[PDB]
């Protein structure tokens, strides 16, 4: 709900 | 996905891949085909020593306990057919993608990532300690992640109700709980915390000892050493003061010139974290109102938990030691409510 940067791990 | 790897449980679960082996716990994904839905199973064989069975049972109390999004959640624990045939138990919880160690270990992660990852982990950490619960084993791996970034900690058996051994890894632990036999404390989750800050920041591990004496010399050789009876006021074992004593003399370090790239508020948190004087250290509420953490900080959204009494530990304080079978009643209990 706070993740404001929409920060991501490009994980597979 | 091993052949080796067993699973007595429902065929409508088929097992998909395995992501944890060790001697207490067995983690694999599995679907669980009528509804498709893929999930974490865990298997603990609890029976073969009290030990086993007594982390089984805090694992379970403490997962069912808490309704957190900072903390794994329990979908249920399977129905044994019969208490006779009652051998293993298998924990069904949400499914994560991976863990922080795995994360540290392949991803290079920006500041602001540390950021997050952290604040989730302290907020974690605040309702526990606001329950009077204490982790005692917070390290990366147990802290699971998604690719969104969102983590919760598991693995809470060696966990602690505040007021032979699985033992947590030595790397993790507070120097006044490698010194002496202090009443473990909030303050000890804390100094895991600023290790696992250090090693978000360093990529590895900040203070990987390989013995104990080893640990203490790279722990105040980044600290600094304790030298005056102030200094030492927290530890009344003289056997562990005269240790100390014969220390070399380090100044603490200075990490912002050590390690320039890294954020200052990040540095500032960190030295808050890993102070030597448990009653000194940062609290979790007080690092999360830090400045580091000022984008993520949310005083009205930052559960602070209520206490849980000893008593719910119950099972770890009879004069006579429960026996495997009293133990095997006690986790029946709580797969069945
Ligand atoms: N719900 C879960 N989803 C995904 N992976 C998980 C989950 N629970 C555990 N794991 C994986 O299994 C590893 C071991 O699980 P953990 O609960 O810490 O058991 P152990 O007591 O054996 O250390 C974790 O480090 C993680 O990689
Ligand atoms: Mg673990």
């Amino acid at each position: 709900r706070r993740n404001l940067k929409g920060l991501n791990l490009n994980l597979h | 996905m091993p052949k080796r790897i067993v699973y007595n449980i429902s065929s409508d679960f088929q097992l998909k891949s395995l992501l944890g082996e060790g001697a207490y716990g067995v983690v694999c994904s599995a679907t669980h085909k009528p509804t498709g839905e893929i999930v974490a199973i865990k298997k603990i064989e609890p029976f073969d020593k009290p030990l086993f069975a007594l982390r089984t049972l805090r694992e379970i109390k403490i997962l069912k306990h808490f309704k957190h999004e900072n903390i794994i959640t329990i979908f249920n624990i399977q129905r044994p057919d019969s208490f006779e045939n009652f051998n293993e138990v298998y924990i069904i919880q949400e499914l994560m993608q991976t863990d922080l160690h795995r994360v540290i270990s392949t991803q290079m992660l920006s500041d602001d990532h540390i950021q997050y990852f952290i604040y989730q982990t302290l907020r974690a950490v605040k309702v526990l300690h606001g329950s009077n619960v204490i982790h005692r084993d917070l390290k990366p791996s147990n802290l699971l992640i998604n690719s969104n970034c969102d983590l919760k900690v598991c693995d809470f058996g060696l966990a602690r109700i505040i007021d032979v051994e699985f033992v947590a890894t030595r790397w993790y632990r507070a120097p006044e709980v490698m010194l002496t036999s202090a009443k473990y404390s909030r303050a000890m989750d804390v100094w895991s915390c600023g290790c696992i800050l250090a090693e978000l920041f360093l990529r590895r591990p900040i203070f990987p000892g390989r013995d104990y004496r080893h640990q203490l010399l790279l722990i105040f050789g980044i600290i600094g050493t304790p030298h005056s009876d102030n200094d030492l006021r927290c530890i009344e074992s003289p056997r562990a003061r005269e240790y100390i004593k014969s220390l070399p003399m380090y100044p603490a370090a200075p990490l912002e010139k050590m390690f320039p790239r890294v954020n200052p508020k990040g540095i500032d948190l960190l030295q808050r974290m890993l102070v030597f004087d448990p009653a000194k250290r940062i609290t979790a509420k007080e690092a999360l109102e830090h400045p580091y953490l000022q984008t993520y900080h949310d005083p009205n959204d930052e559960p602070e938990g209520e206490p849980i009494p000893p008593s719910f530990f119950e099972f770890d304080h009879y004069k006579e030691a429960l026996t495997t079978k009293d133990l095997k009643k006690l986790i029946w209990n709580e797969i069945f409510s």
